[PDB]
């Protein structure tokens, strides 16, 4: 069975070469994938290295705001629009930048959850030595999720597939928000 | 005391 | 030259009447309001006094865990089993008893919750100099709760209903689960 | 490390 396979990306670097029933079991977990537009916009279809991705947002999409400081208060607007809504926004620290997104959607046919999540954009080797906390405050009551960020090459849909992440349903945002805002405290930090 | 962004949402 | 009013229980055998101004304050700690049962189910329909709550806890429901403990694991266990699914123990402390819910529902087909929430046998003035933190644990991943402790009376299906509690769909449950157990931190604390 | 309690489901 020595039958070893040559990775199709090693044709921009890889040099890994394997039996033919573990590449797409490495295909995807390649540091050498492109990676794709990691806004979480169903729309943009670029590619490029990692190198050339926070280029990317920065003149494709300038409409994203940023801000640096390991600990921040995420805003999101006029929570209460009816509708598949979405906030995104970046998070500069550490040497690193980071994509946080709140993602309003109906998950079950009569349960519209909300979905906010962290990504650093960098490599998982990368993501894994950092760790996120995002905490929602309201009347003596608080609600907090943390983990480590995914690297922006698993991108998060698989995550909020399975709700590793935060989520919790507009009843509760309501005695979260103020004044149709929700505020969203993130803290990342290392390890 | 935190920073705080303001962001606007997309549908 | 106020006018004041008598009790609401009153007609059962309360002899007080307070301006409106003040007839809530008393009408909350009014030795004569009766209480439901607290053990979720309509099962029992017993009703007796505040102080008659705790006895009539710990004789005729006997299924009933209990522990001494500021700060205890409850740990609910055989997660998995199909359908609506209830546990419940009970946590004394501070000279009060306060009771542990975590619950399953399946209110909307195909997707299910849990549902987790704490409450004291006790008064709505008593429950306010105190807060609870139910917390999960799974690999690099933790979601914590917190709220003060709802009330006998209040109850705790609208706290249910609005989502004023801790809740987390099965697929996190996994996450968070042990041999198809899921232990719940618990701590309650003074304020 | 804390006290454990075992709790089993009913209906
Ligand atoms: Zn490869
Ligand atoms: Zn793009
Ligand atoms: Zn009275
Ligand atoms: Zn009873």
């Amino acid at each position: 069975n020595s039958v070893l396979f040559p990775c199709k990306y090693a044709s921009s670097g890889c040099e890994i070469t394997l039996p033919h029933t573990e590449k797409a079991e490495h295909e995807e977990l390649c540091e050498f994938r492109p990676y794709s537009c990691p806004c979480p916009g169903a729309s943009c279809k670029w590619q490029g290295s990692l190198d050339a991705v926070m280029p990317h947002l920065m003149h494709q999409h300038k409409s994203i705001t940023t801000l640096q400081g390991e600990d921040i208060v995420f805003l999101a607007t006029d929570i209460n629009l009816p509708g598949a809504v979405d906030w995104v926004m970046m998070q500069s620290c550490f040497g690193f930048h980071f994509m946080l997104v709140l993602e309003k959607q109906e998950k079950y046919d009569g349960h519209q959850q909300f979905f906010a999540i962290v990504q650093l954009i960098g490599t998982r080797k990368q993501a894994e030595n950092f760790a996120y906390r995002l905490e929602l405050n309201g009347h003596r009551r608080r609600l907090t999720w943390e983990a480590t960020p995914r690297s922006i090459h698993e991108g998060i849909a698989t995550a909020i597939m399975n709700s590793d992440c935060l989520v919790f349903d507009t009843s509760i945002a309501q005695l979260f928000a103020e004044n149709g805002n929700l505020g969203i405290n993130v803290t990342i930090s290392m390890c | 005391l935190r920073p705080v962004a303001m962001v606007r949402p997309t549908v």
